[PDB]
């Protein structure tokens, strides 16, 4: 996260810290108990097998995360129309061998609904380990900052990313830069607060750079992905 | 005879290859079989190389012995680090009569800095009734090893007083665990009330101070 | 019409009709959903080919538990009530209390109002609160 | 499958004896010479002594010269070491080793071993005044005041080493840190073993540690709670 400032226990309960051979790779949201989103470009091959997952829940500095103590993934799935060049459909599920317990470091982030009816430049958060500035390192703290929903025609625009936002995609952030998502908060929130109700928005997905002038930060439109979620959550509770 | 020197330590990181020296006083080292034993902390050794360069039965073939004439020192080789090498390995040769070791070298993993997880400790009621208080503090996977625990009683330092403990490298993580006890008699223990551990760290910013009040 | 896990197409009558016409299963297993800020449970009627909120009408928890199983929750189960429609509806689905062991949705029929004048919200988790 | 199994390590007085014994399994014990090894606490490997496969040949450390007879007992697959004339230097941790890298000399018509294959599980002898002392085991219980927690036990003022701690009869290891001891002031040793565990877990999972003082028949499972 570039621009924002760290996060205090409890304040993002849903956020997950994504471990590969003992390091963090990417962030993710906790939906139900067994069930996290992250993005689908963090589990590319040879990402894609389950194995080689944790996950890290309701602790904000890496250093406390203890090889051993992350929850063991036991599924991963991206979304089958996902493009690794273009970055379509940039989702993935990622399902734990064994539930969490809910407190009040951990709880889950709910999925949006039709008909939310967000405002065009909607108010938003993003939250992650990534780097508090472009090129940097993994941050040691959980950070978070505000940013603000960039309408699609607007973020199509030929100074902006001329015409690469699909109806998959949209953009979050500022047109100025200077607060952005970064290298390691992929796969992570954004979030949105209405009717007293946290929402995932999206999951961080990609981006030039990161916190530069007209270059904001893509996100995976979860709204238009609630269907394909609930289908893989409900196959699974076919046991 | 003649003796077999090794230096104290040696630091690698994971995947890379490491090299341990093995080096003799007098005479060749091409004169005698050289054998190499790894000593992970609190367990019995295992050979890991016989004479001079063959491996037992079950030794991956990331490790490697060889000997040098010029230096006349002999070699274990471990290639591709692994966090579960991470111990002690000792050089072994013998004259007509005598078994002669090196001194060991303790090999360590590098990995990036780790920020050490405190906890305090209130002594038990129990242990109280004999008269002794026991104030436990626990710095829990932290790296490098290298930390500081400061015992303060009602904001006064403390110092005589205290002893430490600090585990091996950990096997999965590298990291190092660290145990401090400070000891007082009962009747001294209920003279004050604020009990604080302070630790200073390369992982940590500022000190972290955990403390309690006694009674509450 | 068109199922996704494949490039099949379908008839829209065949679209939540209790019977699996899509090789992934798509035309069947995202017949029931919660629209809006306020959870208004709604439902896809395979006649009117449109979502339409769902009846307060004999409805209960052994309902909405089985409409968060139909959506995939498993056994999660948060709160109900009713409410008046926000969602500007006109038409409504009533359960039908005989309907027997099939999905949600086809326990539902449609009704220009409903007896209990309210719509079942219906939240399958505690999500989205913080601190 | 092949093991070597030691046993008669003690607390001993200085000028006093103690023997050794170790217990071969697993191959022909008369087919390999055999070899005893010793760790002082914190120290190096040093060779105390070896003896050839049928007992006619034995060499011995000049630390030991005079004082300790290594021997064997081909028909009962043991290997001995006597010890006399103890003293403090002698406390260590002593290894049983199967001396199986030899070879044949044509010249002087015998094997010539000169390297351990296999390695015993060690015996801690303790040579010292210092009486026998069982210890008192104490719970490091979690502080009630995120995520992960902390407890475990002190096992404190006991004589002589060693203790072992086990958490849960071996059920949980992961998180598991149990530190070296401590020789305090008045001699005995005191030392802590530690596990994190998730606070969620703290009101749901027991947690035992299951201590072990041989020396004073000292057995205890202390269960500890916030
Ligand atoms: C709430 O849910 C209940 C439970 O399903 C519904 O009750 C069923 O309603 C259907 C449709 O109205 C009924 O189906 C009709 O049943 C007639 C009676 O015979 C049936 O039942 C006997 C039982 O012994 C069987 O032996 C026999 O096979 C039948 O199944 C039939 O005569 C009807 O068939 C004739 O009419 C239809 C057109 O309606 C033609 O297509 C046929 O060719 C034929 O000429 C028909 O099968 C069913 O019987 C009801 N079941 C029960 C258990 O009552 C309720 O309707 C529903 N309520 C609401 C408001 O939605
Ligand atoms: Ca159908």
């Amino acid at each position: 996260i570039v621009g924002g400032e760290s996060a205090l226990p409890g304040a993002w309960p849903w956020q997950v810290s994504l471990h590969v051979q003992n390091v963090h790779v990417c962030g993710g949201s906790i939906i139900t108990p067994e069930w996290i989103v992250t993005a689908a470009h963090c589990v590319e091959k040879p990402l894609n097998n389950p194995w080689h997952w944790t996950a890290f829940a309701g602790i904000l500095r890496q250093s406390f995360m203890f090889y051993g103590a992350g929850y063991q993934v036991e599924k991963v799935i991206s979304h089958p129309n996902y493009d690794s060049k273009t970055k379509n459909n940039d989702i993935a599920l990622m399902k734990l061998q064994k539930p969490l317990t809910f407190n009040d470091l951990v709880k889950p982030v709910c999925l949006p609904n039709p008909g939310m009816m967000l405002q065009p430049e909607q108010l938003c958060w993003i939250s992650g380990w990534g780097a508090t500035e472009e090129k940097g390192k993994t941050s040691e703290v959980l950070n978070a900052a505000k940013v603000l929903l960039i309408e699609t025609q607007r973020c199509n625009s030929r100074y902006v990313y001329d015409n690469l936002i699909t109806p998959a995609m949209i953009c979050a952030g500022f047109l100025q830069g200077n607060v952005d998502s970064c290298q390691g908060d992929s796969g992570g929130p954004l979030v949105t607060s209405k009717n007293n109700i946290w929402w995932l928005i999206g999951d961080t997905s990609w981006g030039s750079g990161c916190a530069k002038a007209y270059r904001p930060g893509v996100y995976g439109n979860v709204m238009v992905f609630t269907d394909w979620i609930y289908r893989q959550m409900r196959a699974d509770g076919e046991f | 005879n003649f003796m077999l020197t090794q230096p104290h330590s040696m630091s690698e990181s994971p995947g890379k290859t490491v090299t341990i020296s093995c080096t003799r006083s007098s005479g060749s080292i091409a004169s005698n079989y050289v054998q190499w034993y790894q000593q992970r902390p609190g367990s019995s050794p295992t050979t890991v190389i016989y004479d001079d360069n063959q491996r037992p039965s079950g030794v991956p073939d990331r490790f490697s012995g060889s000997i040098d004439s010029s230096s006349n020192s002999a070699s274990l080789t471990i290639s591709g680090l692994k966090t579960e090498d991470e111990a002690d390995y000792y050089c072994q040769s013998y004259d007509s009569s005598n078994v002669i070791f090196g001194g060991g070298t303790k090999l360590t993993v590098l990995r990036t800095v780790a920020a050490p997880s405190v906890f305090i400790f209130p002594p038990s009621d129990e242990q109280l009734k004999s008269g002794t208080a026991s104030v436990v503090c626990l710095l829990n996977n932290f790296y490098p090893r290298e930390a500081k625990v400061q015992w303060k009683v009602d904001n006064a330092l403390q110092s005589g007083n205290s002893q430490e403990s600090v585990t091996e490298q950990d096997s999965k993580d590298s990291t190092y665990s660290l145990s401090s006890t400070l000891t007082l008699s009962k009747a001294d223990y209920e003279k004050h009330k604020v009990y604080a551990c302070e630790v200073t760290h390369q992982g940590l910013s500022s000190p972290v101070t955990k403390s309690f009040n006694r009674g509450e | 019409i068109e199922c996704d896990s494949s490039g099949t197409c379908i008839n829209p009558s065949n679209w939540c009709d209790g019977v699996s016409h899509c090789p992934g299963g798509e035309d069947e297993n995202r017949c029931v959903r919660l629209y809006g800020p306020n959870f208004i449970l709604q439902v896809y009627s395979s006649q009117r080919k449109s979502w339409h909120p769902v009846c307060q009408d004999d409805w209960n928890e052994n309902y909405g538990r089985a409409a968060c199983r139909d959506m995939g929750y498993k056994n999660n189960f948060y709160s109900s009530q009713g409410i008046v429609d926000d969602s500007g509806s006109t038409s409504f689905m009533k359960l039908n209390t005989s309907a027997g062991n099939v999905d949600i949705y086809k326990k539902l029929y449609h009704s220009d109002a409903c007896s209990s004048k309210a719509v079942v919200s219906l939240r399958c988790i505690a999500c989205g609160v913080n601190l | 499958q092949v093991q070597l199994q030691e046993s008669g390590g003690d607390l001993v007085q200085p000028g006093g004896s103690l023997r050794l014994s170790c217990a071969a399994s697993g191959f022909t014990f008369s087919s390999s010479a055999m070899t005893w090894v010793r760790q002082a606490p914190g120290k190096g490997l040093e060779w105390v002594s070896d003896i050839s496969r049928n007992g006619g040949s034995t060499n011995y450390a000049d630390s030991v010269k005079g004082r300790f007879t290594i021997s064997r007992d081909n028909s009962k697959n043991t290997l001995y070491l006597q010890m006399n004339s103890l003293r403090a230097e002698d406390t260590a941790v002593y290894y049983c080793a199967r001396e199986g890298y030899d070879f044949w000399s044509g010249r002087e018509r015998r094997y010539y071993y000169y390297g351990m294959d296999v390695w015993g599980q060690g015996t801690l002898v303790t040579v010292s005044s210092a009486s026998t002392k069982g210890p008192s085991v104490f719970p490091l219980a979690p502080s009630s005041k995120g995520g992960t927690a902390a407890l475990g036990c002190l096992v404190k003022d006991y004589f002589p080493e060693p203790v072992t701690v086990s958490w849960n009869s071996g059920a949980l290891t992961s998180g598991v840190h149990t530190f070296p001891a401590v020789l305090q002031s008045s001699g005995l040793y005191s030392l802590s073993s530690v596990v994190t565990v998730p606070s969620s877990s703290l009101g749901t999972q027991t947690y035992i540690c299951n201590v072990n003082h041989k020396p004073s028949n000292t057995k205890v499972d202390k269960k500890v709670e916030p």
